[PDB]
RNA sequence: CGGUCCGGCCGGGAACUCAAAGGAGACUGCCAGUGAUAAACUGGAGGAAGGUGGGGAUGACGUCAAGUCAUCAUGGCCCUUACGACCAGGGCUACACACGUGCUACAAUGGCGCAUACAAAGAGAAGCGACCUCGCGAGAGCAAGCGGACCUCAUAAAGUGCGUCGUAGUCCGGAUUGGAGUCUGCAACUCGACUCCAUGAAGUCGGAAUCGCUAGUAAUCGUGGAUCAGAAUGCCACGGUG
């Protein structure tokens, strides 16, 4: 209902720096061992800077600029009428949604080493080359007509 | 050459290649290496042909090379004439552990037994 | 030469028994070390909450077993001769060692 | 449940006192030929092999108000289904309530 | 492997054997101690065992020595 | 603070910790706004803690006119050389498949080799059993400490760090196997568990559909104990990584 506790404000880190980098080392935590991601954070960028971008300073800026959700899609009904509806996303966490879509695919794909499973994912993310994105776009494209209502 | 016997792996050190063959697993791989006098660290080129395979009696503490498996089916050809449980269970198609009939047999006889 | 033990199941009853021990053994000879409280062996005693068809909930009871050693230093057997005769009310166990 | 247990207890407590409870350390010397030159064990072995009914097997103590196979509180002797009127009313020393 | 204490039989069955081997003459026996592990002298005796309904005759040979009377035949025969 | 291989150990001592108890702190009290300046919310300060303080104990008449006589009692009908009860042998892993609930994998941030660290809570005298042997090993011996803040069970794992293999129905995974051993008991052939050395099937995150949530929670890795002749990944407690 309406209460619900107030949603959290997260944190930065005194070494990892920004709130998103402090999220990167804490998201998709499994088995709780809490020493695995601190060798993978800002460590896939030196090859990215010679594969799908430039410098270790912009290699992750461009990844969250190529992966940029601007609209969400969801069902909406009003009595005996149902539509798939598009809604604009709020900007404040927009780049953290895009981050999640990369770090999960390195877990859901099982090919060679973990020293490859994320670097190989990021080099397509920095180019907007994600899996099945043509059929993903085909839903948002179909829902665009429902901003005209009935 | 052919340190791994029936199997293909050869770009590998004897402690992971002279394993799972001819009635041996891996339990004594360090001991036979220490009989040859070889260190387990750094890769080797000064090991001669058949050299560690000359020391196999350090690990042959088992019914190696089928010392039992060259008889087991004939031991069963006598067992399957016996008027006892362990003989009956070798002359009618019946299990001796697990295979509880209250569960599905899948393809052991096919749909409806 | 000798030492004592006191056991109970209640914090106020073991005090009510300590009040007798200091009065029965620690005045002649006068003995001055005060009583340390010691651990109470805290545990939950548990049984199924209902006698029929429920096995999901348990009834919760608090168990403690208190200990006092009180400390004695006089070596004579006379130190305990009255404590092995006087009250000490019902609900406590005393023990003489060495 | 039935009230059938005492008709077994009366024979099985004596069966245990004669052929179990005082026969456990005996096993450490009864078969030893180096620990005895005197003939003392052969005859009591022939006695110890006589009973064939229960003792460690086929026999469980069971509760006293009802011969139920389980619910006996080992360090208390009571059944957990015939104790609530005493437990609640503070009749067992040292148990406390409520909320902790 | 296993066994694990050699042949062992009920002490009533030991008497039934003793009576038969000493008489030179065998007569039909019916027994409920079907879990008895047969002695080397039990061969050829006239014996039946309880199946849970009736007694059924069992034929004892040198090939059965060291086994139980429940090892002689199966218990489930409909399948 | 005085002595001291520089250990509370010995003179001594509660600043700290442990043990238990008893007091004190917090109250929407104070402020600013909002509100028939009513009755009552929202936000702030100060605080270790902020708004039924946080969290438990609870369960208002009734409802299904629910289940339970086999947890404990009991009426009436019904059974009597018995449907009662004294025993032994057999049934419950009997089979065509479905349905409920769980366990271990399918890994590669993993697998293997090697080196190396810290527990916490519990139980315990024909007991818990040290140090030490004997057996590949389950276990079995010899033989001190201690009736438990004492001694023993007993060893923290995950991790750490260097080499090595390299998404493969096999390299990982372990079921029905092949062999010899460990054990209680009247006895484990058939219905029980453990160990050692080879072998080896399925397993490439799962059908429709539908189920559960929120910080020390999910997931993850160590320990004890109850039940008990003998045996549980079950049940009940303790702790690390989070």
């Amino acid at each position: 209902r309406r209460r619900v506790i107030g949603q959290r404000k997260i944190l930065p880190d005194p070494k990892f720096g920004s709130e998103l980098l402090a999220k990167f080392v804490n998201i998709l935590m499994v088995d709780g061992k809490k020493s695995t991601a601190e060798s993978i954070v800002y460590s896939a960028l030196e090859t990215l800077a010679q594969r799908s971008g430039k410098s270790e300073l912009e290699a992750f800026e461009v990844a969250l600029e190529n992966v940029r959700p601007t609209v969400e899609v969801k069902s909406r009904r009003v009595g005996g009428s149902t539509y798939q509806v598009p809604v604009e996303v709020r900007p404040v966490r927009r780049n953290a949604l895009a981050m999640r879509w990369i770090v999960e695919a390195a877990r859901k794909r099982g090919d060679k080493s973990m020293a490859l499973r994320l670097a190989n994912e990021l080099s397509d993310a920095a180019e907007n080359k994600g899996t099945a994105v043509k059929k993903r776009e085909d839903v948002h494209r179909m829902a665009e007509a429902n901003k005209a209502f009935a | 050459a052919r340190i791994a016997g029936i199997n293909i792996p050869d770009h590998k050190h004897a402690v992971i290649a002279l394993t799972s063959i001819y009635g041996v697993g891996k339990t004594r791989s360090k001991a036979i290496l220490a009989a040859a006098g070889i260190a387990e660290d750094v890769k080797i080129s000064e090991l001669s042909e058949g050299q560690i395979d000359t020391l196999r009696d350090e690990v042959a503490k088992f019914v190696v090379e089928g010392d039992l498996r060259r008889e087991i089916s004939m031991s069963i050809k006598r067992l399957m004439d016996l008027g006892c449980y362990r003989g009956l269970r070798h002359r009618r198609g019946l299990p001796v552990r697990g295979q509880r009939t209250k569960t599905n047999a899948r393809t052991r006889k096919g749909p409806r037994k | 030469r000798i030492r004592i033990r006191l056991k109970a199941f209640d914090h106020r009853l073991i005090d009510q028994a300590t009040a007798e021990i200091v009065e029965t053994a620690k005045r002649t000879g006068a003995q001055v070390r005060g009583p340390i409280p010691l651990p109470t062996r805290k545990e939950r005693f548990t049984v199924l909450i209902s006698p029929h068809v429920n096995k999901d909930a348990r009834d919760q009871y608090e168990i403690r077993t208190h200990l006092r050693l009180v400390d004695i230093v006089e070596p004579t057997e006379k130190t305990v001769d009255a404590l092995m005769r006087l009250d000490l009310a019902a609900g406590v166990d005393v023990q003489i060692s060495l | 449940a039935k009230q059938s247990m005492k008709a077994r207890e009366v024979k099985r407590v004596a069966l245990a006192d004669k052929y179990f409870a005082k026969r456990a350390e005996l096993k450490a010397i009864i078969s030893d030929v180096n620990a005895s030159d005197e003939d003392r064990w052969n005859a009591v072995l022939k006695l110890q092999t006589l009973p064939r009914d229960s003792s460690p097997s086929r026999q469980r103590n069971r509760c006293r108000q009802t011969g139920r196979p389980h619910g006996f509180l080992r360090k208390f002797g009571l059944s957990r289904i015939k104790v609530r009127e005493a437990a609640m009313r503070g009749e067992i020393p040292g148990l406390k309530k409520a909320s902790w | 492997r296993s066994l694990k204490k050699g042949p062992f039989i009920d002490l009533h069955l030991l008497k039934k054997v003793e009576k038969a081997v000493e008489s030179g003459d065998k007569k039909p026996l019916r027994t409920w101690s079907r879990r008895s592990t047969i002695f080397p002298n039990m061969i050829g005796l006239t014996i039946a065992v309880h199946n849970g309904r009736q007694h059924v005759p069992v034929f004892v040979t040198d090939e059965m020595v060291g086994h139980k009377l429940g090892e002689f035949a199966p218990t489930r025969t409909y399948r």
